RNA sequence: UGCCAGCCACCGCGGUCAUACGAUUAACCCAAAUUAAUAGAUCCACGGCGUAAAGAGUGUUUAAGAAAAAAAAUCACAAU
């Protein structure tokens, strides 16, 4: 008949095996074209275990220093009068104005926060965007 | 050489731990007043964590601070003092519907 | 040719960073009674209940303004390996794409 | 006999028979919500080398792996398209029922999205019928079943000896799936996306069937 | 032999494979080492190992 | 014959139709030996210790052992 089971191995390894006593007499397709571009990993039956002790994910939290400043500017002003759009493929906000004013007031060379910020602020205030200053 | 990648940087978006009402005050026998607030009116009774809303430390002082304005006499044990009933209201306590 | 993650970090999805009380634009594709289908377009879609302002004015294609509270809405609970995920995100109707 | 073996072998040695390259980008997947998960409460374990990364407690899937297995994918779907066998659509998602269904009627291949009745692939002739052919193929457009379950058909495939592709989320086990796909389940912009590419893959195939059999007939 | 952590050294074989013998002058023989250092580390390596070999030869 | 007379190394067999008893008949296996009884040879744990036999009511030390780097910080406060 065949191997039904699912555990033991690859369906490809059940398969060529199984072929190769000469119990199944017919080759399947899939065999074939599976032999010509094998997958990534040999889908192979593995044990869902959960983990103990010291031991945690792999995970890389993402983080840029872009966020570092939007961190302060949602502190001080919000979210942006613009709201948000996920829909706009290319959109920026309030907030990614404020980023480039302090990124290019960061290349200007001061070291200082409140300068950045606020210079920053005025550098916005100029382009039309209103910063409503939230206590 | 991508300078695009993640920053292993610590949360910037980390918010405030909240505090207890009394979190960095400190705690008295000698007011009967703030120790009646976390009182009863009509029993005399002790709030536990999930009416006062106060952290261990706190909480544990402002008990330890009860009985000891009571047995001291500086506060009484079977009621709230009347003076005290018109106070603000701290408790999440509805007795009355 | 793009690298993935220089996609990822100027989306507006980024900009965004926390979804805490933010202020979102969404769309609605599908109606039931009271109840509004709303893409705002993060990942899952939010539910919100047609006001008694202007109630006929929201419909299918409608355009409206969320505050939105929660990105997704899940929580872990007693004995359990993983959570329990609603399918839903959090968000408040404010006003219809105000123009 | 000898043509027709010929026919066969043809497409295997142009590992671009199809030209499925084009159909799709890394920015196409962006623009699909593909890159978003579950969060990482919800996180499956063997989730981790597909994914890229927590961005403030909302897991992302890695499009660049993703982009690799999906060619892969595709690659496959259309291969055993052209070969002439059935391919089975399976979806528990009530969202996306009928866009499925609309593809697998419309690639004049086959769907299940519904209860799906526990022996269908492990006892055929008594469901089915007296004797009957099995799909050769089957898509999981979720791995879920509406209880949160691993849907049946990856276990009863996996038993059957058959291929299977699907797309794996955030908390799906991956395991016993041929060709996963890392990517999003769960938004409608995604699953429009992998119908439609599921589709083209197809007709493509087929049609690629229709013209080297013409050739086949016209050299002779 | 399962338990002990090396447990190869307890076989009878690893015990005549080892090749030293002694003189007829040597009789007593001090070995004196240090616990703790990586300057000590091959005398552990010789107790924990070859001792065995001399001593049974 | 009929829980009787008896039988068995272990399980067990006999209460009216016993392939287990006594006696036939056929067979099987040893063979100038064959069975019974008693001793040996062999046979535990380099296994284990929540629920099965097994972590002593607790702590310290003597003997006797074992060892890379970290191995003293504080009550969220009810030792004696
Ligand atoms: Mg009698
Ligand atoms: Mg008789
Ligand atoms: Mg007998
Ligand atoms: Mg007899
Ligand atoms: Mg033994
Ligand atoms: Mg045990
Ligand atoms: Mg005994
Ligand atoms: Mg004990
Ligand atoms: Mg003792
Ligand atoms: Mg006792
Ligand atoms: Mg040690
Ligand atoms: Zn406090």
């Amino acid at each position: 008949a065949g191997s039904r089971l699912e555990t033991v191995g690859s369906i490809f390894s059940r398969t060529r095996d199984l072929i190769r006593a000469g119990v199944l007499k017919e080759k399947p397709l899939w065999l074939d074209i599976y032999n010509a571009f094998p997958p990534l990993r040999e889908p192979v039956f593995r044990r869902p275990r959960l983990r103990y002790g010291k031991a945690k994910a792999a995970v890389q939290d993402i983080f840029y220093h872009e966020d570092r400043i939007r961190a302060k500017f949602y502190s001080a002003y919000g979210s942006g009068p613009k709201a948000f759009d996920l829909f706009n493929p290319n959109f920026k906000s309030t907030c990614q104005r404020f980023v480039e004013k302090y990124i290019e007031l960061q290349r200007l060379g001061e070291t200082d926060e409140e300068k950045l910020f606020v210079e920053a602020g005025k550098a916005l205030l100029a382009e039309g965007v209103t910063l409503r200053r939230v206590g | 050489s991508n300078e695009d990648l993640p920053v292993p940087m610590e949360n910037p978006y980390k918010e405030p731990l909240k505090k207890c009402i009394l979190c960095e005050k400190h705690v008295d026998y000698k007011n009967v007043q703030l120790l009646s607030q976390f009182i009863s009116p009509f029993t005399g009774c002790i709030y536990g964590r999930h009416i006062t809303g106060l952290c261990g430390k706190k909480q544990k002082e402002i008990t330890k601070a009860i009985k000891r304005a009571q047995i001291l006499g500086f506060m009484p044990v079977t009621y709230k003092d009347p003076a005290y009933l018109k106070d603000p209201k701290v408790c999440n306590i509805k007795y009355r519907e | 040719v793009e690298s993935f993650a220089s996609m990822l970090r100027h989306s507006p999805l980024t900009q965004m960073g926390p979804a805490k009380n933010k202020l979102v634009i969404g769309q609605i594709f599908h109606i039931v009674e009271d109840d509004l289908y709303i893409d705002f377009g993060g990942k899952f879609h939010c539910v919100c209940k047609r006001p008694e302002v202007d109630g006929e004015k929201y419909q299918k294609g409608t355009r409206v303004r969320l505050r939105l509270l929660d990105l997704e809405l899940t929580s872990r609970f007693l004995g359990a390996t993983t959570d329990t995920t609603i399918l839903e995100a959090d968000a408040v109707l404010l006003g219809l794409q105000e123009s | 006999n000898d043509l027709r073996d010929r026919i066969l072998s043809e497409p295997l040695k142009h590992a671009d028979f199809f030209n499925l390259k084009e159909l799709f980008s890394v920015r196409s997947l962006f623009d699909a919500r593909v890159h978003l998960g579950h969060k990482a409460g919800c996180r499956h374990r063997f989730m981790e080398p597909y994914l890229f990364g927590s961005r403030l407690g909302q897991d992302i899937i890695d499009l660049e792996q993703t982009a690799a297995h999906l060619q892969l994918a595709l690659n496959f779907t259309a291969h055993v398209a052209y070969r002439e066998g059935i391919i089975l659509f399976v979806s528990r998602h009530r969202q996306f029922a009928h866009l499925i269904e609309t593809t697998a009627r419309d690639c004049g291949e086959y769907a299940h999205t519904r209860y799906f009745k526990g022996g269908l692939l492990t006892n055929a002739p008594l469901l089915l019928g007296p004797g009957v052919r099995l799909p050769d193929l089957i898509i999981f457009l979720h791995t879920l079943n509406n209880v949160f379950e691993p849907h049946v058909a990856v276990r009863d495939a996996a038993k059957m000896n058959i291929p299977t592709v699907g797309i794996v989320d955030t908390n799906c086990n991956p395991a016993l799936i041929t060709y996963p796909v890392p990517g999003n389940d769960d938004s409608p912009p995604a699953v429009r996306l992998f119908c439609r590419l599921f589709q083209v893959a197809i007709s493509r195939a087929k049609e690629k069937r229709r013209q080297v059999e013409a050739l086949y007939r016209l050299q002779g | 032999p399962m338990k002990g952590r090396f447990p190869i050294r307890r076989t009878l074989q690893y015990l005549g494979q080892g090749d030293v013998v002694f003189k007829d002058s040597v009789k007593v023989m001090t070995v004196n080492y240090n616990t703790h250092g990586e300057l000590g580390e091959g005398a552990r390596k010789f107790v924990f190992f070859n001792i065995p070999q001399i001593q049974y030869k």
